[PDB]
RNA sequence: AGGACCGAACCGACUAAUGUUGAAAAAUUAGCGGAUGACUUGUGGCUGGGGGUGAAAGGCCAAUCAAACCGGGAGAUAGCU
RNA sequence: GCUCGCCGGAAGACCAAGGGUUCCUGUCCAACGUUAAUCGGGGCAGGGUGAGUCGACCCCUAAGGCGAGGCCGAAAGGCGUAGUCGAUGGGAAACAGGUUAAUAUUCCUGUACUUGGUGUUACUGCGAAGGGGGGACGGAGAAGGCUAUGUUGGCCGGGCGACGGUUGUCCCGGUUUAAGCGUGUAGGCUGGUUUUCCAGGCAAAUCCGGAAAAUCAAGGCUGAGGCGUGAUGACGAGGCACUACGGUGCUGAAGCAACAAAUGCCCUGCUUCCAGGAAAAGCCUCUAAGCAUCAGGUAACAUCAAAUCGUACCCCAAACCGACACAGGUGGUCAGGUAGAGAAUACCAAGGCGCUUGAGAGAACUCGGGUGAAGGAACUAGGCAAAAUGGUGCCGUAACUUCGGGAGAAGGCACGCUGAUAUGUAGGUGAGGUCCCUCGCGGAUGGAGCUGAAAUCAGUCGAAGAUACCAGCUGGCUGCAACUGUUUAUUAAAAACACAGCACUGUGCAAACACGAAAGUGGACGUAUACGGUGUGACGCCUGCCCGGUGCCGGAAGGUUAAUU
RNA sequence: AAUUCCUUGUCGGGUAAGUUCCGACCUGCACGAAUGGCGUAAUGAUGGCCAGGCUGUCUCCACCCGAGACUCAGUGAAAUU
């Protein structure tokens, strides 16, 4: 649910919360769990390659279940958790056989709701199948690539995939950037989309709520100094070049796909 | 006013002991150095 | 409840005087700011020089920084003193 | 030695780090000590550091490091698997008293505990480089129940006052005692028990998990403190004999209660919030391969062993970092009394110091302070500096506003002491007694005693009652930036940098991008409600015209156009 | 105007007197709409201006308490030349 919170003081004037109390209120399942210690935005080398990463709040890594191979075999929704390693939350399983997995929280499922996965299942949210078997239109998530790695695509929070046509051994999706990609007709796909759409109605509101969430502090470009930045220096405000990035390049239309390995799914790319 | 040396054992022989020096071919050639010279300390080990 | 309020520890350093062969190669005294947080701190660890790191001042990288220190090329060159 | 003065959330006490004999005794005074020096952290010599329980080593791992093979790379070498190292973290056990010139939870006395080896006896399904459990973990807040500790009273001992009074409601002092063993409370968590079955836990499994029935509600786990024992003991103010006035043997009374009360314990708890909160081993279990009149396993008794290294001393400092016996810097632990909201502040206790040149004089001038006639910013770049305001409670409080604020706005009144209401009130605490009872650290009733505000009325002293230390100046107009924050260590703290928010743009995952001759790593164990880059910079009303130029994104008829041929 | 050279622009307000300040005018030397424009409560050791209170800031300094300066004894530097 999205709340606002009130101005009792500078930094909750526009603070925007999405409070969720289906989520569980407690501890989350300690077998499914793991070590995940924060990187800095640094490597092997220990140079910085990615900026504006460091610090935050201490996180878990929650083992997720992306494939969705157990067919055959009905579980049934026990909770649903908040996940910190991702936007949207996830959901405690419960097998028949007596095996609990966590897996990505479609858009209405609740506590008790049956899913099932394999070409047997129903054509119901939360059920997994191969895209051969799912009927064209539909809306799926948790989309593999290639058969048996794993889901890749339609991950985020409320994000979601449609299958538009469905040629032969191939199917073509349209992603949520708007891309026409298409994928084999033997990748397992997820039905229903991602619920936590309101996931992007949350308003940080103060500059402290980021370096929460591991985010170190951007500058700019143009008050850095020309052996720094490009953009560098100048008496005053002068910015009189055209904009690029560090290690100069634009940054501002110009395109830097360069891959030409695979260049046969691509149809559509956006816009 | 807090000075440039604050001391500490472990952190004075983990960077220049003298395993730290057999360690690397550029320590080995201090410590061969050292010797040619006729240093009585090669390190700071003790 | 709060990057909320007053205010010690703690972290800082806005003003003034003193000191300027100082008690001190940046401090003292009287006031001053923050003080549950983007806070502070101990131990250990990683990033190495046209490179690092930088809430960005060309700041910091062992009292040294518009390219550290040590050694070497090296008795550089000096139409100048 | 008698006084005086200073610190007392330290200028006291115990440690780590670091130093490395500075510790104690004797002796010496050249040099060292900013003076003298009989003294010293100085010179010389001698002496001093005693551990199964403290710590290290050791077992286990984090970040991270090394890295058999291996991948990569002109060479050097780089990355990394299996593994192996790596605390700042997890993992068994000792307390009190006494003692040395110098050490002690290490020696002595007394009383305990832990982990292993061997052996005996009795009962037995034992076994892992595997499975599961557990270890195992956040922030804030709220009380309640306790203790450390303190105050008072009582008890014991002593005292009757250098100057008026002091045999009493008077004065001084003491009133201490552990771990461990036993009891399992306040209180917290969880429904137990038996049977049957199963696509799960890399194979198995009586264990974990799951499903379906039956049967009972009382079952268990955790748990401060208290009580008892430990303790007919030890300690004990003061005495009795020695007493080189340096101390040693003996003896040694009381040794209870009430109240108050922590930031410490119950609490790794309870409640709540989003930013969603290490790992591994020890430990408890499960079986497999295998071994079964063995070996091994459980329990009891007995016995042996528990090595090695550190232990002196300083440690907010004269012993560490600062060239100095340098107004500096340096992490943790202990936290008394009166007043007080308080770890502020003032004065004190325990304890520790008077800061390693002094003696005189009482000029200018400088430094640090006090007071000031009349005036009151006329000073000055500028109210710089100084002066001033300062507390609690009640009344009261504007424009504007994002309706939270502004606001402690402004401003005004009252504050001491004594007595009474009330021989100390409301309240808090709660004994004995009575009654119940699953008779227990129980429950109810009960109200002694102890403790103890605030307020009102009356009276009273002083120039002044928030009397000292402590402790907001206030208001009006306006520029800039929204705000909290960050910054030129060492002349700039700002209107600069960040910031939440907004927008453009790139990026379909072996992502873009970045570090790398490469392998590979980060991005991310993320997947377009995501990530990177750029600019703008809360919020509110808005963001207009121009694509010729430069760049970016597309396009194709043609022209020009490299190697090559 | 943090932007205005001419310039102390002109009028008004405040002062006995105002190159600053506030409010208007527009002849914008040389504002202008995300290198953002105009507003904006709250906030600020931020810049400017005006009041009350306060005062040795000043008219105009005086006295006093202490540490130095001065004298005695001991120790015993420095820049410069």
């Amino acid at each position: 649910a999205v709340v606002k919170c009130k101005p009792t003081s500078p930094g909750r004037r526009h603070v925007v919360k999405v409070v969720n109390p289906e989520l569980h209120k407690g501890k989350p399942f300690a077998p499914l769990l793991e070590k995940n210690s924060k990187s800095g935005g640094r490597n092997n080398n220990g140079r910085i390659t990615t900026r504006h990463i460091g610090g935050g709040h201490k996180q878990a890594y929650r083992i997720v279940d992306f494939k969705r191979n157990k067919d055959g075999i009905p579980a049934v929704v026990e909770r649903l958790e908040y996940d910190p390693n991702r936007s949207a939350n996830i959901a405690l399983v419960l097998y028949k056989d007596g095996e609990r997995r966590y897996i990505l929280a479609p858009k209405g499922l609740k506590a008790g709701d049956q899913i099932q996965s394999g070409v047997d299942a129903a054509i119901k949210p939360g059920n997994t199948l191969p895209m051969r078997n799912i009927p064209v239109g539909s809306t799926v998530h948790n989309v593999e690539m290639k058969p048996g790695k794993g889901g890749q695509l339609a991950r985020s929070a409320g994000t979601y995939v449609q299958i538009v046509a469905r040629d032969g051994a191939y199917v073509t999706l349209r992603l949520r950037s708007g891309e026409m990609r298409k994928v084999e007709a033997d990748c397992r796909a997820t039905l229903g989309e991602v619920g936590n759409a309101e996931h992007m109605l949350r308003v940080l509101g103060k500059a402290g709520a980021a370096r929460w969430r591991g985010v170190r502090p951007t500058v700019r470009g143009t008050a850095m100094n020309p052996v720094d930045h490009p953009h560098g220096g100048g008496e005053g405000r002068n910015f009189g070049k055209h904009p690029v990035t560090p290690w100069g390049v634009q940054t501002k239309g110009k395109k830097t796909r360069s891959n030409k390995r695979t260049d046969k799914f691509i149809v559509r790319r956006r816009s | 006013m807090k000075r440039t040396f604050q001391p500490s054992v472990l952190k004075r022989n983990r960077s220049h002991g003298f395993r730290a020096r057999m360690a690397t071919k550029n320590g080995r050639q201090v410590l061969a150095r050292r010797r040619a010279k006729g240093r009585a300390r090669l390190t700071v080990s003790k």
